[PDB]
RNA sequence: GCUUGUGACGGCCCGUGAAAAUCCACAGGAAGGAAUAGUUUUCAUGCCAGGUCGUACUGAUAACCGCAGCAGGUCUCCAAG
RNA sequence: GAUGGGGAAGCUCCGUUUCAAAGGCCUGAUUUUAUGCAGGCCACCAUCGAAAGGGAAUCCGGUUAAGAUUCCGGAACCUGG
C-alpha cells in the first residue's frame, strides 16, 4: 500500500536541507499545473536543539531547544520515506499550498509549526524526529 | 526453475525494470515482488529491501549477476533489480516466491 | 614581422615564465607575462571537479566573497552533491539495521 | 526531563574513542 | 692495487637508494591492545604503485583509539583487495584475504604473507610480489609456529606474531622478457646505481682479481672460502656444489 | 584485414630481440592490454594502469592483482584455500 | 575604470564627499547606421575609482550639467 | 598556414613521472548576543603605512675563458615574403 | 648542519629527532590591577639549502647625452593596520 501519508517522517536527501528531516504533510501523488510530477508538501526543522543536560538551568535551556522550522514542496525522489510518524493533525490547515504563493503567509505559517514542535519536544513524544541526523 | 518463473512473466503479465522505474511503482504500492540481483550494489540493495518492508512486499534474491538477471527477463542487456506489478497465468506469487 | 623579449630577468621558458604577445594602444607588440592556471577545486570523495566554486589560486581566494567558494547544501564547498546524497542514506540504512540488530541481542538473550 | 536524552557511551574497543583514564603507571619518568 | 668495485658500494656515495618517489616504508601496524585483545577495521582508501617496489600498496585507514583523528598507514597490498574494502586486523578478526591476525589464530594450510618475524616489527617475511609462506604447524606450548619461507626454507616463530592473509599482488611480473637494455636502465635508475655490470674478466689486475692476462679467463677457482677477506671475495662464494643442474 | 600474420601485437619491435622472445612477450602482453569483465559494476572496463593495480573506470573500484593479468594462477587456490579453512573452523 | 548607468546614483557619487573633482568629455559619433548626434561622458574621480556616465540623448545631458553640485570643481572637455 | 597557450581524448612503461610554506572550504558546536532595541570589517564606500640590497653596458669573428683585440669554447626567448 | 648525547691522546667524527625534564598558546577567572590562579589544549621539537622549481599584488603613454614594468602623467591592484 501507500506508505507516502500525511503522517510519514521522511529525510530530506536534496539540496540546502540535505540531511534535515520532515513529516509529509498534504502530498499531490499525481498532478498539478506547476511540479508535473508527485510532491509533498512537508515541514521540517532546520536547526535541531542542542544537548541539554542536568547542569543547565535557568534561561540556558531555552535558549538551547530553540527549533528553527521549514516548510518546503519536495520531489518524493529527494525523500527517503521511513516507518517513523508524527501526529500532523494540528497544523494540516497551516502548511498548504495556499501558505506558498504570498510569502508573508509563509513566515506566518512557520510559527503554527515552531510552536507544535517546541511542544513535542516537551513531553519528549517523537524523540527521534528531534534528533540531529549525523554523517 | 526462477528461470521459468520470470520466462512466464513476460508475455503473460505486465512488469517493469532496472532500479528508478520499480521505486515508483514500489512508492505507490503496485509492486508485488521484486527480483534482486546478487552483484548489485549493497547500499543499493539495502535500500531497495527498506522500501520493501515498508510497502511490505516480498524481496527475492535471484542468484546470479546482473548479466544473467536480464538474460532471464530476455533482454540483451543487463538488469539488476526487477519488480513484478501484475502476475501473468504464472506462478511466481503463490509458489516460493 | 616584429619580434620581442622577456620583459623580466628570467630567459629562460620555464613554467611561470610564459608570455602572450599584446598589441599596446601605441602600436607596438609587446609581451606580457601571464600567471599560471587555476585548477577547480576538487570533490574530496569521487575526485570529480565539484561546480559551483569560482577556480582561482589559492591565494586569491582570501579576497573572495563566501558565496563564491560555498554552495548552501550540507558539505557545501567539500562533497559533490552526489556524495552527500550517499552518505545521507549510508548514515540512515547503517543506523537503521543497526537498531534491528540490538533488539536481537535482546532476543537471543531470552530465546536461549 | 522529556528533552533529556541518554546516551550511554560504549568502549567496546572498536568505537568510542576512550575516555581520559589514570595512566600514572605508564608515564615516562 | 686498487679497492675494487663492490668494496666501493659499502661507503655508500652514489650507490644509495633512489628514494624520491616511493609512497614511504610499507608496514603494520604499531601492536597494541585494541589488536591483541580484539580487533580494529579499517578501510583501504586506495591500492596505488610505488616507485622502486614491485608489488602495488594499499593505503587503510584507521581510526585512532586514544585520541580523536584518522590514522592511515601503508601495507603491501594483498591480490584480491579492492578500495572500499574493509581491512579488519586484531587477534579476534576473521580468516579473510586482507586481514591481518596473529599466526596461532589460524589452520595449519593457511596462506599468509608479510608475516612477522618477531611480533612487532611490523613485518619482514614474504613482502615481495607473488610471495606467500604456507603455515604447516603449530607447536601451542612454548607458543611457536612452523611456517615455510619463500624459498623453501623451514622456520619456527612466536606465535603472537601477525601477518595478513592472501598473496601479495604483482605475480606473473618476471615472466616478461626485458627484450632491451632501455627497460633495464628505467627499472634500476629508481632502485640503486648497480647497473651494467662490467665482467671483471673485461678488467686490468688493479680493478678486480678476475683481471689481466693475454686472454680472458679467470685464472684460479672462481668460488671463494667464506674465511675469504675484505676484497678477496668476487665469484661465486663458498659454494656447496656449482655447475648446471640435474 | 589480418595484416601481420605470427607477430600481431609485438610487431612494434620489428625484427629485432629473435623471435622466441618476441614470442614470449605476445603472451603477456595481450594479457596486460586486454579487457576485462568487473567482478563488481557487471561491465568489462578494467584495464591495468601498472603493475599490481588493476582500474575499474565503471564503478572506480581499483582491484589489486596479478602484474599482467588480473587473477594470478596461484592467486586463485588462495581464496579457495582461504574459503575453504574458514569453513573448516565456523562449520 | 566603472561605469554607471542610472542618472540618480550620478547624483549621490558627486556628494559622495570623497569626489573633489569631475569632469566632462563631449565626443561626437553616430547612431545606427545613417546620421551622427553628439555624446558625452561626466567623469567623476572617488579615491580608488573612476565613474562615468554616458548620455547618447543630448535633451538630458544639458539638465544635469546645471545639477551638478558647486562644491565639485569641473573641468570641462 | 606558421608560432605559442589551452581543453577534451588516445598511446607507452617490471619507468606510473617532487616536497613544503601558504591559502581556502567543510564537520563540529565552544561560547557570545534581538524588543525601546543588539550585531556584522568574508557586501559597499571611506581612512593610513608599504622598509632593506639589486637595477648602467657587452653577453661575444675586440667587454666572459683561453698569456691577446685568438677562426676555439659558452645556457636561453622572439622570428617576415 | 648545530643541540642532547656517544667516540676520540687530540685536530675533530657519528648522527638530525635521535635512549632528552627540549615549549608557548587559547582565553575563562580580575573589575583592589593588571594578569594571578584557572580547565583545556597542540607534541610537528634548530637552522641552512633554488635570482630556472613553489610564490600576495602594474599597466598604457611620455621622458634622458647615458636610467625606467622604478621617473612623469593617468588608470588599477595587493598586503598589514
Amino acid at each position: 500500500a501507500k506508505f507516502l501519508k500525511a503522517g510519514k517522517v521522511a529525510v530530506v536527501v536534496r539540496g540546502r536541507y540535505a540531511g534535515k528531516k520532515v513529516v509529509i504533510v498534504k502530498p499531490h501523488d499525481e498532478g498539478s499545473k506547476s511540479h508535473p510530477f508527485g510532491h509533498a508538501l512537508v515541514a521540517g526543522i532546520e536547526r535541531y536543539p542542542l544537548k541539554v543536560t542536568k547542569k543547565h538551568g535557568a534561561k540556558k535551556v531555552a535558549k538551547r531547544t530553540k527549533i528553527k522550522p521549514f516548510i518546503k514542496v519536495v520531489n518524493y525522489n529527494h525523500l527517503l520515506p521511513t516507518r517513523y510518524t508524527l501526529d500532523v493533525e494540528a497544523f494540516k490547515s497551516v502548511v498548504s499550498t495556499e501558505t506558498f504563493e504570498q510569502p508573508s503567509q509563509r513566515e506566518e505559517a512557520k510559527k503554527v509549526v515552531k510552536k507544535a514542535f517546541e511542544e513535542r519536544h516537551q513531553a519528549g513524544k517523537n524523540q527521534w524526529f528531534f534528533s540531529k541526523l549525523r554523517f | 526453475s526462477i528461470n521459468q518463473k520470470l520466462a512466464l512473466v513476460i508475455k503473460s503479465g505486465k512488469y517493469t525494470l532496472g532500479y528508478k522505474s520499480t521505486v515508483k511503482s514500489l512508492r505507490q504500492g503496485k509492486s508485488k515482488l521484486i527480483i534482486i540481483a546478487a552483484n548489485t550494489p549493497v547500499l543499493r540493495k539495502s535500500e531497495l529491501e527498506y522500501y520493501a518492508m515498508l510497502s511490505k512486499t516480498k524481496v527475492y534474491y535471484f542468484q546470479g549477476g546482473n548479466n544473467e538477471l536480464g538474460t532471464a527477463v530476455g533482454k540483451l542487456f543487463r538488469v539488476g533489480v526487477v519488480s513484478i506489478l501484475e502476475a501473468g497465468d504464472s506462478d511466481i506469487l503463490t509458489t516460493l516466491a | 614581422a616584429q619580434r620581442v623579449t622577456f620583459r623580466r630577468r628570467n630567459p629562460y621558458n620555464t613554467r611561470s615564465n610564459k608570455i602572450k604577445v599584446v598589441k599596446t594602444p601605441g602600436g607596438i607588440l609587446r609581451a606580457q607575462h601571464v600567471k599560471k592556471l587555476a585548477t577547480r577545486p576538487k570533490c574530496g570523495d569521487c575526485g570529480s571537479a565539484l561546480q559551483g566554486i569560482s577556480t582561482l589560486r589559492p591565494r586569491q581566494y582570501a579576497t573572495v566573497s563566501k558565496t563564491h567558494k560555498t554552495v548552501s547544501r550540507a558539505y557545501g564547498g567539500s562533497r559533490c552533491a552526489n556524495c552527500v546524497k550517499e552518505r545521507i542514506i549510508r548514515a540512515f540504512l547503517i543506523e537503521e539495521q543497526k537498531i534491528v540488530k540490538k533488539v536481537v541481542k535482546e532476543q537471543t538473550e531470552a530465546a536461549k | 526531563n522529556p528533552l533529556t536524552h541518554s546516551t550511554p557511551k560504549n568502549f567496546g574497543i572498536g568505537q568510542a574513542v576512550q575516555p581520559k583514564r589514570n595512566l600514572s603507571r605508564y608515564v615516562k619518568w | 692495487g686498487r679497492v675494487i668495485r663492490n668494496q666501493r658500494k659499502g661507503a655508500g656515495s652514489i650507490f644509495t637508494s633512489h628514494t624520491r618517489l616511493r609512497q614511504g616504508a610499507a608496514k603494520l601496524r604499531t601492536l597494541d591492545y585494541a589488536e591483541r585483545h580484539g580487533y580494529i577495521r579499517g578501510i583501504v582508501k586506495q591500492i596505488v604503485h610505488d616507485s622502486g617496489r614491485g608489488a602495488p600498496l594499499a593505503k587503510v585507514v584507521f581510526r585512532d583509539p586514544y585520541k580523536y583523528r584518522l590514522r592511515e598507514e601503508i601495507f603491501i597490498a594483498n591480490e584480491g583487495v579492492h578500495t572500499g574494502q574493509f581491512i579488519y586486523a586484531g587477534k579476534k578478526a576473521s580468516l579473510n584475504v586482507g586481514n591481518v591476525l596473529p599466526l596461532g589464530s589460524v589452520p595449519e594450510g593457511t596462506i599468509v604473507s608479510n608475516v612477522e618475524e618477531k611480533p612487532g616489527d611490523r613485518g619482514a617475511l614474504a613482502r615481495a610480489s607473488g610471495n606467500y609462506v604456507i603455515i604447516i604447524g603449530h607447536n601451542p606450548d612454548e607458543n611457536k609456529t612452523r611456517v615455510r619461507l619463500p624459498s623453501g626454507a623451514k622456520k619456527v616463530i612466536s606465535s603472537d606474531a601477525r601477518g595478513v592473509i592472501g598473496v601479495i599482488a604483482g605475480g606473473g611480473r618476471v615472466d616478461k622478457p626485458l627484450l632491451k637494455a632501455g627497460r633495464a636502465f628505467h627499472k634500476y635508475r629508481l632502485k640503486r646505481n648497480s647497473w651494467p655490470k662490467t665482467r671483471g674478466v673485461a678488467m686490468n689486475p688493479v680493478d678486480h682479481p678476475h683481471g689481466g692476462g693475454n686472454h680472458q679467463h679467470i685464472g684460479k677457482a672462481s668460488t671463494i672460502s667464506r674465511g675469504a677477506v675484505s676484497g678477496q671475495k668476487a665469484g661465486l662464494i663458498a659454494a656447496r656444489r656449482t655447475g648446471l643442474l640435474r | 584485414a589480418k595484416r601481420t600474420k605470427k607477430v600481431g601485437i609485438t610487431g612494434k619491435y620489428g625484427v629485432r630481440y629473435g623471435s622466441s622472445l618476441r614470442r614470449q612477450v605476445k603472451k603477456l602482453e595481450i594479457q596486460q592490454h586486454a579487457r576485462y569483465d568487473c567482478s563488481f559494476c557487471g561491465k568489462k572496463t578494467v584495464k591495468r594502469g601498472a603493475a599490481g593495480i588493476w582500474t575499474c573506470s565503471c564503478c572506480k573500484k581499483t582491484v589489486a592483482g596479478g602484474a599482467y593479468t588480473v587473477s594470478t594462477a596461484a592467486a586463485a587456490t588462495v581464496r579457495s584455500t582461504i574459503r575453504r579453512l574458514r569453513e573448516m573452523v565456523e562449520a | 575604470a566603472r561605469e554607471i548607468t542610472d542618472i540618480k546614483q550620478f547624483l549621490e557619487l558627486t556628494r559622495r564627499a570623497d569626489v573633489k573633482t569631475a569632469t566632462v568629455k563631449i565626443n561626437k559619433k553616430l547612431n545606427k547606421a545613417g546620421k551622427p548626434f553628439r555624446q558625452t561622458k561626466f567623469k567623476v574621480r572617488g579615491s580608488s575609482s573612476l565613474y562615468t556616465l554616458v548620455i547618447n540623448d543630448a535633451g538630458k545631458a544639458k539638465k544635469l550639467i546645471q545639477s551638478l553640485p558647486p562644491t565639485l570643481k569641473v573641468n570641462r572637455l
